[PDB]
């Protein structure tokens, strides 16, 4: 049902992908895909390092028989995706030459800078033949985020595979882009630049900055490194897994715990050291993330379910269908109005978030029309907005004066709207 | 911490070869071989140059013993030598004293500029000349001489001088334009293996290639180092810079091209501005024909004290984002950017700097598509601000019956006080800037005479009112003014560089404890 | 349609002035500002408002008057807010016929005469053959001169009305500084022939909206002489409006929206129905410093307290404790209009409310001002155009005792560094009992 | 002061010494604020009203337009009709005539107040 | 132009105590019509800016806003029988975004109000 809605909402290329690689895990979005008539571009997460002979469980044909596997369950393309930025030059070429002898089907490659060399295993790709290539405009590009799209176009400007994208055109945007993240000073990292530790830890460029901070929370800040090195140990315990939303997370809350609890991997697995596993982690011991190929290692597994039965099933296998009418029925009577398909989605996916939207908005009304520094921060003393509540056909809308917080605890804020008067009262959330 | 003792590295085969032979062990060498550039380039692009001496010497140990078989710590020169006296009280000597006890088996590798050494302004030749010399007998092994207008004969004097004092002279030809594209032919491939021949002849022990603007693309790389190997038998050295965030890539091309040695920061002090990152090249090549047997385990153990370090230095960074692709439409040196734009900033333009960018490029092409790096980028930046300030198109500012005040360091340029260009200079623009001032077209430390180093000597020493050592004295010839504030301030605060870098800045909370040797 | 925006092309005090008069019309404004403008208060009166002079679409930020010189800038901004027309207030743009032709251009109501009428007006050849043509007398001497100026209004359909005169003969250097309506030293019979030959210039000029025609009076004969129309509103229009009761501003935009004068739609009277009432003056109060040769002074202002009252009328909106003079603009900080039924009370009047304001951290020009209608030449009407420049008693330095200030300074000077006799030596119980006097 | 003058004087606030060693005492005077600046003799500031002040008339003198922290200095002998400081609150203060600047009191990374002397031509 | 005041009292750091009527300021307007000057007299009671203290500003300016003022139809005992002059109604879109800006505006975001700001800044203008 969500995959119909998202193809109605006007995605045509749909990049799907299974935190383990379980191609089983990926059949009943590809066929809905496939049904509704857009690109299914099936993904393998890249992992481990195809050309080091020691780490053989994700080897060359490891990737070209997933290729192969995919195109089989229906794929339009096949899509290298390489959440942590671990995929090097030299590999690329091996890698990307030897899938496009695997499948017909065009590859799409996808990766993270966090290295600060990963321009040069896209460049590497596209000498190889790849199809397709991710990047982001250079003032959101670098780091944990893809390569830089400017300076990738500018290296093959004039070669056999030139994109033909205009440079200055990429610079107009990605000014724009400078200015528009200026706002959002608030959610920036401490991340200074590139970092080799990438291929210790394998952390997703998606995931690092959240789980750095998340160990500042419980106090580790100063112990990051091992934080790093622990979620190495913790990987290999597991078996040596693909690590994406939502495994990642699972091997953070792992390698968290071992360094707060002080605990090594040995310790984790022992007979006599009693651990309280993080939800995470029994839940995707149990089965509900799905199986990876060598299965979940049984010392471990038994360890952290107490006595809970693990199944290897595909979860959604075990699930009811929905009762759809019914579901719909159910938030209806909540908002008190019919929803659309489209929000019936956002239910079904959230229901929760979703309802609390649908709140907030018969509340404050279409709040995303506001500029990004009147949402977060509202308007100064005198300060003057524009906003178009409708496509004529802009409010001008002052701050003429804030009163002091009465007692009933509320506070009124005097607006001029378009030369008009407005008074509205709000809580002082402090009082 | 570390070992055990310290293996022979770089320098014992200096040492036991001399320079040539030891350029040629280079040029022979299968495995590429790396200089790391954190202790000199690394903090100047990102950190302003104040890396403190007690940072910097109490890593080098580990290096030696972690990190054997590097070339070269590139450690000394640029803004180094000026910046540590002016604005960390600390001397550019004792710091290199301190690396090179710390680290006594590998090169140690210094920028100097052929014109003027360390200097801010032309020199005669006897001064440059004794610079050279102390810096030999301090501790440098390794001396990338270059020229802002890759002109071959102002690079002269100090080539002769290193080869005189028997160390490494690596002669630098700076990377502008686009080799690739054929529409800006004045840079094309002859242009750099027509100058690499130029300076073997002139007694080169390594060729370097500096992309100081981190210009050179992967697939330019690939054609530019096979003809330069082709074109002279001397080993060749690549410094590039990561502005554009694809420089790894070059590097990487360069590599497999069959380039010598390449430059590369920490990752601590690497990507944007510096060097492409070091553990992440070095983990590219792991298991190849060319891998240069670098541990990485050691390469990020390092790589995490300089971040430790960095952290210490909060005042000092810039509000860079990331990759640019803007540089090639630029070509502002990495070293150059920040400044630029906190210059720009100040005179009340920072809404207009990609309007400032745009006149960069366009000053270029008015002085005839020029090498731009210290001094001569500087020169092209005071011609962009005031463009950009007084709405001057390239027009306006050559035309006959437009007025122009034009910045002292263009006047002077153009004057022929920083050589001269293959091209010369553009005769309409040199006239009108020159106001009946005559130009010249000579090698300007020609033109200065030889100092009297015996009475400058006898200056400075009445001054501090004691003697000076020879290392004082080449500071003193180099930044008068900046050595004797320095040397004053010494006289009051002694040994200032011993302290911890929190307290160097903040001094002592109250209740905190310091230990200083 | 009829105008429901309208832009200032201005600042300060004359913007705040139609502001006023739009919004009691029920009329939106727009505000524009420079940058060396962001903390003017202007830019705050206005329902809307628009920077002006900075910007990408800009080779070069402008300078803080340039800004508002600036046709395109203000055109544009005319654009964006979709404003039906623009009143240009004094100074700036307000006779540029560039301007008013850019105002056509763009369907945009100028508020103000045609571009013809101000290239006729404002050529001298023009104005004064225009002016022979009409039997209007022009200039001879004059070294006794008065300067006396008739307002007239005219409208799209041929009437014009004359709202009878200032006097502005106390000009310093060349510099208008005290006006005042009507004319004291004329006759009705002189007030009369004046308002004649005035609009004899409007009828021949077509003239629409508020304007100016000045004349020279010869003292020693009586004989009138055109000098020249000024095609706007000015700054000592104030006089006149609280004289005949008539608001000049809501008359230029009635006139603009094609009301008819002598209609009530007009705010303004036919002629039989234009009347002087009592007498009034004004005075610009300044940072222009006295102590220090009129240059203007600049600063924050440390207090502002301005007086009003019977026959009192305040034009400012500028100046407020708080505030920064710059030295970008002109040195106004508040005009004052004074009106009383008889001359010499007005004068009495003002005198009373210039001594009773308070302006402290910049210089001002008030003892100046004070010192002007305190002298007999003026109380009786006697002076010429030459009156300032060569009176120097007005120059005459006024030096305050500025007791308070002193003991404030002697109580911070004890409170942080002590009495030397109190030194250290035993203090008093610190209770403690003030002596009560029995 | 007189009979039938009686000021009422409050003591509101006392600052620390500023970096010119004044003390601001801000006081209440008839109910308005009144701001007092006395050296700091107590502490050693004998010989202090420190920094001068420019004279609107001449030309000379460089006077602070505004209050701020200037954030650069550009010049200290003689130039054009050209940036000579910035100020921070950056601008970006132009000389106004041709010359030879003669002297710069400043300096910085110093606080300033509108028209404090900034530089002598 | 047409307003005459007598006050003399308030200024910016005046204590209203209370001890005496707390009178600010008298305005009288002044205009040549009576409709016109309640023109005038709302447009300067709306423009006078008293922060610091509450007013009856929009108090007088409700009473002569009132099409029962306007008319001149009112008795001594309009006011105390006139319930609009104290209360007020809206449930639009407009209305809603007001009222998330004052809630933002007062309260802050959850998400911003303890982190960084954005510079103090130029605003993103698509090419
Ligand atoms: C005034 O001019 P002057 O010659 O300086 O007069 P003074 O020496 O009396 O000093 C003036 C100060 O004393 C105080 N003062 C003067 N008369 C006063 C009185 N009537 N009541 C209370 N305070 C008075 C005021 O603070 C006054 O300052 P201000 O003029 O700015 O209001
Ligand atoms: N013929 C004259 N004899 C004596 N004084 C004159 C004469 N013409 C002009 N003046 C003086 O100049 C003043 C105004 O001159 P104008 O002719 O109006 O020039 P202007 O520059 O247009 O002035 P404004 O600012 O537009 S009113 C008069 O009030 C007189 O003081
Ligand atoms: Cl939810
Ligand atoms: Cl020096
Ligand atoms: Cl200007
Ligand atoms: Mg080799
Ligand atoms: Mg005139
Ligand atoms: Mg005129
Ligand atoms: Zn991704
Ligand atoms: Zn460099």
């Amino acid at each position: 049902y969500f995959v119909r809605q998202a193809a109605k909402g006007g995605i045509d290329l749909f990049r799907v992908f299974d935190c383990l690689n379980w191609v089983e895990n990926m059949r009943v979005s590809m066929d809905a895909i496939a049904e509704e008539n857009k690109l299914c571009e099936a993904a393998i997460c890249y992992t481990g390092d195809i050309l080091n002979s020691a780490r053989p469980k994700y080897d060359l044909k490891y990737y070209t028989n997933l290729a192969v596997e995919l195109e089989k369950a229906g794929a339009h393309i096949i899509a290298v995706k390489d959440m942590a930025g671990l995929l090097k030059p030299a590999a690329a070429k091996v890698l990307f030459k030897a899938l496009r002898e695997a499948t017909g089907l065009p590859i799409h490659f996808h990766t993270h800078d966090t290295s600060g060399i990963a321009a040069a295993t896209v460049l590497a790709a596209v000498e190889a033949g790849v199809d397709a290539v991710d990047a982001a405009m250079d003032a959101l590009s670098g780091n944990t985020s893809q390569p830089c799209l400017g300076s990738i176009v500018e290296a093959l400007s004039g070669s056999e595979r030139d994109p033909g994208l205009d440079p200055a055109w990429i610079r107009r945007i990605s000014f724009y882009w400078e200015a528009v993240r200026n706002q959002y000073a608030a959610f920036e990292s401490d991340l200074k630049g590139p970092a080799s530790e990438v291929y210790l830890h394998e952390m997703p460029g998606g995931q690092f900055t959240n789980l750095k901070e998340q160990a500042r929370s419980l106090g580790l800040e100063t112990r990051w490194h091992q934080v790093a090195q622990a979620y190495a140990d913790a990987n290999q315990m597991f078996g040596d897994i693909v690590k994406v939303t939502p495994s990642s997370k699972v091997v953070g809350d792992m390698a968290l715990m071992m360094v707060s609890q002080d605990l090594t991997v040995a310790d984790v697995v022992s007979p006599d050291r009693e651990v309280s596993f993080p939800e995470s982690v029994v839940s995707m011991l149990k089965g509900d993330l799905g199986q990876p190929p060598s299965g979940w290692p049984e010392a471990l597994q038994k360890k952290a379910l107490k006595g809970e039965k693990p199944y290897t099933v595909r979860p959604g296998s075990l699930l009811k269908e929905a009762d759809l009418d019914a579901e719909r029925k159910v938030i209806e009577k909540k908002l008190e109005r019919e929803v659309s398909d489209f929000e019936f989605a956002s239910y079904l996916m959230y229901p929760k978030v979703f309802t609390d939207f649908a709140l907030a908005s018969d509340t404050y009304g279409p709040v995303s029309v506001l500029p990004t520094p009147a949402y977060f921060y509202g308007l100064a003393d005198g300060e003057e907005l524009f906003a178009d509540i409708e496509k004529g056909k802009t409010l001008v809308i002052v701050n003429q004066a804030v009163s002091a917080t009465d007692s009933q605890g509320m506070v009124t804020v005097f607006f001029e709207l378009n030369g008009q008067p407005r008074r509205i009262k709000v809580p002082d959330r402090a009082h | 911490y570390a070992g055990n003792g310290v293996k022979d590295g770089t320098k014992q085969l200096l040492d036991t070869l001399g320079p040539k032979k030891f350029g040629e062990w280079m040029r022979n060498e299968k495995r590429v071989l790396l200089t790391d550039t954190t202790m000199r380039d690394g903090h100047q692009s990102l950190l302003a140059t104040r890396m403190r001496t007690y940072d910097i010497a109490r890593i080098a140990g580990t290096y030696s013993h972690a990190l054997p078989n590097l070339l070269s710590l590139e450690c000394w020169g640029g803004a180094t030598f000026d910046v540590s006296m002016r604005f960390l009280t600390e001397d550019p000597w004792e710091r290199l004293a301190l690396i090179r006890e710390g680290a006594p088996n590998l090169l140690l590798q210094m920028l100097l500029r052929g014109a003027n050494g360390v200097g801010y302004t032309n020199y005669p030749d006897n001064v440059v000349k004794y610079f050279v010399r102390q810096a030999a007998k301090g501790g440098i092994d390794l001396f990338r001489v270059f020229d802002c207008l890759n002109w071959v004969e102002n690079m002269r004097v100090s080539m002769d001088a290193i080869a005189e004092e028997n160390k490494l002279c690596e002669a630098a030809i700076c990377y502008t334009g686009d080799i690739l594209n054929s529409a800006r032919p004045k840079y094309d491939l002859k242009y750099y293996t027509n100058l690499a021949v130029e300076l073997e002849k002139a007694g080169a022990h390594i060729i370097a290639v500096k992309d100081m603007a981190g210009l050179l693309k992967p697939a330019a790389a690939k054609v530019l180092f096979k003809a330069l190997r082709e074109a002279t038998g001397l080993p060749i050295h690549f410094h590039t810079h990561d502005t554009s965030g694809i420089a790894a890539a070059t590097v990487l091309a360069a590599v497999e091209a069959g380039v010598d040695a390449v430059d590369a920061a920490m990752d601590a002090l690497s990507g944007n501005t510096s060097q492409p990152c070091l553990g992440s090249i070095v983990e590219a090549l792991s298991g190849s024909e060319r891998d240069p047997g670098l541990d990485p385990a050691w390469i990020r153990r390092i790589s995490f004290y300089w971040e430790a370090v960095r952290n210490q230095y909060a005042a000092f960074e810039s509000d860079l984002k990331g990759p640019a692709s803007e540089v090639y439409l630029h070509e502002m040196p990495g070293g150059q950017f920040t400044n630029l734009k906190e210059q720009a900033r100040s005179l009340g333009l920072e809404t207009r700097w990609h309007q400032v960018a745009q006149a960069y490029a366009d000053a270029n092409q008015m002085f005839g598509d020029i090498v731009k790096v210290t001094p001569s980028s500087k020169v092209v930046g005071d011609m962009a601000l005031m463009m950009v300030s007084q709405d001057l198109t390239v027009a306006d500012v050559v035309s006959p019956d437009r007025e122009v005040s034009f910045p002292e360091s263009v006047v002077s340029m153009l004057k022929g006080d920083l050589g001269q260009p293959p091209s010369g200079w553009p005769e309409a623009l040199q006239k009108k800037a020159l106001k009946g001032e005559k130009p010249y077209t000579v090698r300007p430390g020609s033109l200065l005479k030889e100092a009297d180093l015996d009475a400058e000597r006898k200056v400075i020493e009445k001054k501090l009112e004691r003697e000076v050592s020879d290392f004082e004295f080449a500071s003193y010839l180099m930044y008068p003014k900046v050595f004797t504030d320095f040397a004053l301030a010494s006289d009051t605060y002694g040994p200032v560089s011993v302290l911890p870098t929190p307290a160097y800045f903040y001094g002592l909370a109250d209740g905190e404890e310091l230990f200083a040797d | 349609g009829p105008i429901s925006k309208i832009l200032v092309a201005n600042r300060s005090e004359i913007a705040i002035r139609v502001f006023r008069a739009a919004n009691e019309l029920g009329i939106k404004t727009v505000a524009i500002w420079a940058e060396e403008d962001k903390l003017a208060l202007h830019r705050f009166k206005a329902d809307e408002s628009y920077q002006v002079g900075r910007g990408p679409h800009l080779a070069r930020d402008l300078g803080p008057i340039e800004s508002y010189l600036s046709i395109d800038e203000v055109i544009r901004v005319a654009k964006l807010s979709g404003a039906d027309a623009i009143h240009p207030g004094y100074g700036l743009l307000s006779e540029s016929p560039e301007f008013v032709d850019a105002c056509n251009k763009a369907g945009i109501i100028f508020i103000g005469p045609k571009a013809d009428t101000m290239r006729q007006l404002g050529n001298k050849v023009a104005a004064r053959n225009l002016a022979i043509s009409v039997g209007v007398p022009v200039v001879k001497l004059v070294e006794r001169a008065r300067h006396v100026e008739s307002q007239i209004l005219g409208d799209t359909h041929g009437n014009v009305v004359h709202l009878f005169e200032r006097d502005c003969s106390v000009q310093r250097r060349n510099q208008k500084v005290v006006e005042r309506a009507p004319a004291p030293y004329l006759s009705e019979a002189q007030r009369q022939e004046l308002a004649a030959y005035s609009l004899k210039i409007a009828g021949a000029t077509n003239y629409i909206g508020a304007g100016t025609v000045e004349y020279l009076m010869d003292a020693d004969t009586g004989k009138f002489y055109f000098i020249e129309v000024n095609p706007r509103i000015q700054v000592e229009h104030t006089v006149t409006e609280v004289v005949t009761g008539i608001d000049i501003v809501k008359a230029q935009i009635h006139i603009l929206d094609g009301a008819a004068i002598g209609t009530p739609q007009s705010g303004v009277p036919n002629q039989e129905d234009i009347r002087l009432n009592g007498h009034a003056l004004q005075c610009r109060v300044t940072t222009e410093d006295p102590e220090h040769n009129f240059i203007p002074d600049y600063g924050r202002i440390t207090a502002y307290r301005s007086a009003s009252g019977f026959g009192i009328r305040l034009d400012g909106g500028t100046s407020y404790s708080g505030a920064i003079i710059t030295r970008y603009y002109d040195p106004l900080l508040v005009k004052v209009t004074a009106w009383a039924p008889n001359p010499l009370e007005a004068i009495s009047r003002m005198d009373r409310a210039l001594r009773e304001f308070r302006i402290r951290g910049v210089a001002t020009n008030l003892t100046f001002l004070e010192a002007i209608i305190g002298h007999p030449k003026f109380r009786d009407n006697s002076y010429t155009t030459r009156f300032i420049d060569t009176t120097p008693e007005l120059f005459q330095q006024v030096k305050r005792q500025d007791r308070a200030t002193k003991l404030l300074t002697y109580l911070a000077d004890v409170t942080v560094n002590g009495h030397p006799e109190a030194k250290d030596r035993p203090k008093p119980l610190e209770n403690a009992a003030r002596p009560v006097v029995p | 002061i007189e009979k039938g003058k009686t000021l009422v004087i409050v003591n509101q606030a006392v600052s620390a010494t500023d970096s010119q060693g004044m003390v601001t005492v801000f006081f209440e005077l008839n109910g308005q604020p009144r701001r007092i600046k006395v050296p700091d003799r107590a502490h050693g500031a004998t010989g202090a009203a420190v920094r001068r002040k420019a004279e609107p008339g001449n030309a000379a003198h460089v006077g602070a337009p505004m209050p701020g922290v200037i954030s650069r200095v550009f010049v200290s002998s003689g130039q054009a009709v050209d940036v000579l400081v910035s100020i921070e609150a950056e601008t970006a203060i132009h000389a106004e005539k041709d010359g030879t600047i003669a002297e710069v009191l400043v300096k910085a990374g110093d606080q300033i107040d509108a028209k404090d002397l900034l530089a002598v031509y």
